[PDB]
């Protein structure tokens, strides 16, 4: 209708000039298809595939929450196993993956004719709740670890008269505990062991011998770096919790230099992050650096393990009459029965749950960024040189976002530094990098940040993130 | 030289089934579920969109078989709206909303057709792009050469990834069969019932995204065999058989992972088939790439008859509406379709259309009903073989006004945006349209550009 119609076409198209360029066209058609064919397959095969996954365990991919005197978790009376269970949503919450379960045996005193490993304290519960607490923890999704130190009320905690029968009642007890169901045991104060080296690898051989899903973990009170690695001579395997991060450290040159040295020592494997191994993180810092810490333990190469109470900066030291191994949980305002308004609103877990920049809002965002990111999870590690007083670290995978966590342990402010100069070309920084927290409030989130003008506050932490690119 | 009646009712069913069961099922699950938190809340939402949309596709089955020409939502707006509210939809689908929904369905293809190679990492651009230019190159040449080729493409495809749904089906009833029972008895555990008004009505505007494209059977009408009869009966075969698969589908995916493994993956198709197969696991991302490959195969023609349509009447140019004699097949229309599809793959972020997508879906689907009832009294003595009670259209109109406003007020920035682009087409319009009588300038370069593509394509005009 704006054009020739069909006789009038089949007179002129239809002769030779015509038809040999239409198949000319074809011809050039079908062969741009195949050139954008082999074009396409040429890229894929330049290309880098992919990496690998490195198969991790359960203890891989968040924290263990270690839960000494379960009679001052919840309070008094109801100190029980069956109340704990009242209080998975919380753990939950916190998004651990473990729970350390205190030494819940029959162990009067130093007679080792009646510390029987297999039978639980009256005290405690009994051996239907301890299984209905287990199911319901699977059922969260929540790993249950069970301690067997015997001597847990002494002094000597391992029976200092002959080493034989605790040795041989210890050995015994895994093969019955794991057919219970346990996911794991954890042995304390392994230096009051005669010959523990050699103790620790049958262990491990025995807990091995049930399933790779199941875990054993040892604790010493040594700081000392070369007693800490002959235990690690025939175990690989190992978790190995000690005092050797904490010790001293007003300078963070030096623990730079702990955590750098104990990489290389050990051959960059798995290892356990903690301050202690049965006391809390207030037994050796003070107020002003509890944040430090909560964010260099949850982005270290490992597995952290904290204490019950370290996510709300919980402190022995400042209400009196209380252990010092134990002290009573704050869950609410009415929780300590003497001295009746000792404790404050900003002490306790309901009073920190809705402030957006208390310390259990920071340890549960942590936790959050932990167990979900492939760089923190099983990437690279690589620290390097900055400022008098800063501890500056990268993780890495393989094309998942990149982590710069940058700490500055001083009391003074200074500059940032960053002077990189060595880090490999596939994580090198960038000029801008974002930021995802602040330790200290006073800054704004979400701002993409410049790696040149960076100024520190004292005291402060910083978890900036940048992408795979260039 | 008329164009085929030759779409029979199982070729029908296809073109709608196909076009339904996209990339939304393998999808949006993390979606409704992040925005609703409860297994038992979001099993009801997709039911509570299904019986939506079979009630919309009731109605536009009735708006079909009353007004029986090609080009639906577009000759039913043309007729009741008049000549200008009719090319300010034609102007919309051409530019944005057709290419564009054909090269994400084909760059949807590429990426999870080179899933296997790349597991842990990401396919590279420049390699997917090129795969989803040779999925649009290569089934414009099959639509070319014929039409019962690219309809029994189109049967062999739905059928492949209605066996695809299947499998995951199998898959899930074996589990639930296995006794792990976690869920879907003690439920209901957020039930995350409202915020302020946003709860409920957002897990219906995600499930209502999984369950569009029914109207495309209304596009390619006036090519049916026995239309005034296949065409309801067709929309009534595929959408119920659409709404059980995808309840049982979403089923299936919560016997499998939990509701944190869910919430933050990336597809759930792929962890379900890394879950239940191991190793032969590389067969879901297979079956994705195949379930897009026959959207793009559904979309192609449609978008192409309603193209040839529109120059019938003298919105578009007239070398469109040509017929290729002998494998009479609209040649120009299809190039044309194909060359704007590709025109896209310049653009460095094409998914921030959908929501002007979504948002121009249902305010057309709002004028055509609008249009059915007020056509219903102003001329009632057209033959309705096929007559809807009322109040079916109004639950229906006022509900999309109803999304109309909820699609406005979660980003008016970008809303306002498409109805600038909306409001663009007037000078096109008053140019080539309305501005009758244009100069010898004009009038011999327009025939003379149509003899020139008439000459290279061998095509004749629509006379019959
Ligand atoms: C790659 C080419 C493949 C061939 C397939 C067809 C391609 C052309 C489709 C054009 C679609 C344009 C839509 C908007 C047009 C405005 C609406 C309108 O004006 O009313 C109809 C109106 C009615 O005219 P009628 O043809 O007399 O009915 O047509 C015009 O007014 C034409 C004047 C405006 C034309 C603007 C077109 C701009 C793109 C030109 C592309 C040329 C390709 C040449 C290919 C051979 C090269 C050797
Ligand atoms: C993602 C990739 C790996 C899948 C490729 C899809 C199909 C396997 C390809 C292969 C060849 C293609 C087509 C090539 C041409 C034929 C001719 C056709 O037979 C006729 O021409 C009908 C004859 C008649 O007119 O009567 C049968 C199907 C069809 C479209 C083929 C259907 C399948 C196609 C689209
Ligand atoms: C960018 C745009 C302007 C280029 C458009 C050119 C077309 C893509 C070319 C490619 C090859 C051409 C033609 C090559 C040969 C003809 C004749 C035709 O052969 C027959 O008619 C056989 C009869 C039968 O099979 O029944 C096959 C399709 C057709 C129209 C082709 C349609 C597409 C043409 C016009
Ligand atoms: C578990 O430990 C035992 C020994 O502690 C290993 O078994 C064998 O032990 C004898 C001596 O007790 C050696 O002479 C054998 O060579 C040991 N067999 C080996 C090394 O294959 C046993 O191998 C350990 N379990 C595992 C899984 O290594
Ligand atoms: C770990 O704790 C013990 C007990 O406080 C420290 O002292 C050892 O005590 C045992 C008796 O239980 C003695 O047999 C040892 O001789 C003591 N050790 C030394 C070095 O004399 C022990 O020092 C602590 N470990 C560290 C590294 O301080
Ligand atoms: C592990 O630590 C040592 C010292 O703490 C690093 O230094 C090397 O030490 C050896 C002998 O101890 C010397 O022969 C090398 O010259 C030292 N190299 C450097 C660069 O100082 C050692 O490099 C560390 N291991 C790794 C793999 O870096
Ligand atoms: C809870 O809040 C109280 C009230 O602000 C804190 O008491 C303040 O302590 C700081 C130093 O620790 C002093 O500089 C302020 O003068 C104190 N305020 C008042 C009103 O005396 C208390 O320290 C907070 N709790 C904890 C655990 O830090
Ligand atoms: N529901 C389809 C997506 C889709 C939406 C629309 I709106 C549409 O017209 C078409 I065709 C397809 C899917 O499952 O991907």
């Amino acid at each position: 209708f704006t054009g020739l119609s069909k006789e009038e076409l089949l007179k002129v198209a239809g002769s030779p000039g015509w038809v040999r360029t239409r198949w000319a066209l074809l011809l050039l058609f079908w062969l741009g298809w195949l050139g954008m064919l082999a074009g396409a397959v040429v890229i894929i095969v330049r290309a880098p595939r992919c990496r690998e996954l490195p198969a991790q365990k359960w203890w891989h991919t968040g924290a263990l929450y270690r839960i000494g005197d379960l009679q001052a978790f919840q309070g008094h009376g109801a100190g029980n196993l069956a109340g704990l269970k009242g209080r998975l949503d919380y753990l939950s919450s916190l998004k651990v993956k473990g729970l350390v379960l205190g030494p819940i045996h029959k162990n009067q005193k130093d007679d080792v004719a009646q510390t029987d490993l297999l039978q639980i304290d009256p005290n405690f519960g009994s051996k239907e709740d301890f299984d209905s607490l287990l199911q319901s923890a699977k059922k969260k999704s929540i790993r249950v670890i069970l301690d067997l130190t015997p001597n847990y009320r002494g002094e000597n905690s391992w029976f200092s008269t002959q080493v034989d029968t605790v040795a041989t009642k210890v050995k015994d007890a895994l093969e019955f505990w794991l057919q219970a169901g346990v996911d794991g045991f954890q042995v304390r104060d392994i230096e009051n062991l005669k010959d523990a080296s050699s103790f620790l690898a049958e262990w491990q051989n025995i807990t091995k011998g049930f399933s790779e899903d199941r875990l054993l973990i040892a604790g010493t009170n040594s700081s000392d770096l070369q007693q800490i690695l002959s235990l690690l001579e025939s175990n690989k395997d190992l978790l190995l919790t000690s005092s050797y991060l904490s010790d001293s450290g007003s300078t963070g040159e030096h623990t730079k230099s702990l955590v750098t040295q104990y990489l290389n020592a050990t051959g960059n494997r798995w290892c356990s992050w903690s301050l202690s191994q049965a006391r809390l993180l207030t037994s050796f810092l003070p107020a002003q650096l509890l944040r430090l810490y909560q964010l260099m333990l949850f982005t270290l190469p490992g597995t952290p393990v904290f204490s019950y109470g370290d996510e709300i900066g919980l402190d022995a030291a400042a209400l009196p009459g209380q252990p010092m191994e134990a002290p009573v949980m704050l869950w609410d305002e009415s929780s300590f029965p003497d001295i009746p308004g000792a404790v404050s609103a900003n002490m306790t877990v309901k009073g920190q749950s809705e402030d957006p920049g208390s310390l259990l809002s920071l340890f549960r965002r942590l936790s959050d960024q932990r167990s979900k990111e492939r760089s923190l999870l099983h990437g690279d590690f690589h620290a390097f040189s900055a400022g008098p007083g800063l501890f500056s670290y990268i993780r890495h995978w393989d094309q998942n976002e990149r982590f710069l966590v940058v700490l500055n342990f001083g009391d003074v402010g200074l500059s940032a530094g960053l002077q990189a100069s060595d880090l490999p070309a596939s994580a090198s920084l960038p000029a801008k990098a974002d930021l995802l927290l602040s330790t200290q409030p006073g800054r704004e989130e979400g701002s993409p940040l410049e790696l040149e003008r960076l100024k520190l506050e004292p005291h402060e932490g910083l978890l900036l993130r940048f992408p795979y690119a260039a | 030289v008329t164009l085929q009646r030759n779409i029979t009712l199982l070729n029908g069913v296809a073109i709608i089934v196909g076009t339904i069961i996209g990339s939304g099922i393998f999808v949006t699950p993390t979606g409704v579920l992040k925005e609703a938190g409860s297994p038992g809340l979001a099993l009801v939402v997709w039911a509570a969109c299904g019986v939506f949309s079979i009630v919309g596709a009731l109605c536009y089955a009735e708006l079909g078989t009353t007004i029986s020409k090609s080009g639906g939502d577009y000759a039913y707006m043309l007729e009741v709206y008049g000549s200008l509210p009719a090319f300010l939809k034609l102007w919309i689908e051409l530019l944005i909303i057709r290419p564009s929904s054909q090269y994400i369905v084909a760059l949807v293809f590429a990426t999870y057709l080179l899933k296997p190679l790349f597991p842990t990492c990401p396919v590279p651009e420049e390699a997917a792009k090129l795969v989803a230019c040779l999925c649009v190159l290569l089934l414009t040449a099959v639509n070319c050469y014929s039409v019962k080729a690219a309809t029994r493409v189109q049967d062999a495809f739905a059928a492949a990834k209605l066996l695809a749904l299947a499998l995951i089906i199998l898959l899930g009833f074996v589990q639930i069969g296995k006794g792990d029972v976690s869920n879907l008895d003690p439920n209901f555990s957020f039930e995350g019932t409202k915020l302020d008004v946003g709860n409920i009505v957002l897990a219906l505007y995600s499930g209502l995204f999984a369950y569009g494209g029914w109207n495309y059977l209304n596009f390619v009408t006036e090519e049916m065999i026995n239309p005034y009869r296949n065409l309801p009966l067709a929309i009534i075969i595929s959408l119920p058989i659409v709404t059980l698969v995808y309840v049982l589908t979403n089923l299936a995916y919560f016997t499998t992972l939990s509701t944190e493994q869910m919430l933050s993956s990336e597809a759930v198709a792929v962890d379900f088939g890394n879950y239940h197969l191991g190793v032969m696991s590389w067969i879901i991302p297979v079956f994705v790439g195949l379930s897009c490959f026959g959207s793009v195969n559904g979309s192609l023609f449609t978008s192409s008859r309603l193209f040839f349509v529109g120059s019938r009447e003298g919105h578009l140019p007239s070398i469109l509406s040509m017929i290729h004699p002998q494998l009479l097949t609209p040649v120009p229309s299809l190039v044309f379709t194909c060359v704007m599809t590709l025109l896209y793959a310049f653009s460095k972020d094409i998914f921030s259309v959908i929501n002007f997508f979504s948002f121009f879906n249902w305010l057309c689907v709002a004028l055509a009903i609008i249009g059915m009832i007020w056509l219903r009294h102003r001329k009632p003595e057209l033959e309705r073989p096929i007559k809807v009670n009322l109040a079916l259209p109004v639950f229906f109109i006022l509900a999309c006004l109803f999304l109309i406003a909820v699609s406005f007020w979660k980003t008016p920035v970008e809303c306002g945006i498409g109805f600038t682009i909306i409001l663009s087409g007037l000078p096109v319009y008053f140019f080539g349209v309305w501005w009758k009588n244009k100069p010898k300038w004009l009038l011999q370069g327009i025939f003379s550009t149509t003899v020139l593509c008439q000459k290279l394509m061998q095509v004749v005009p629509q006379e019959t």
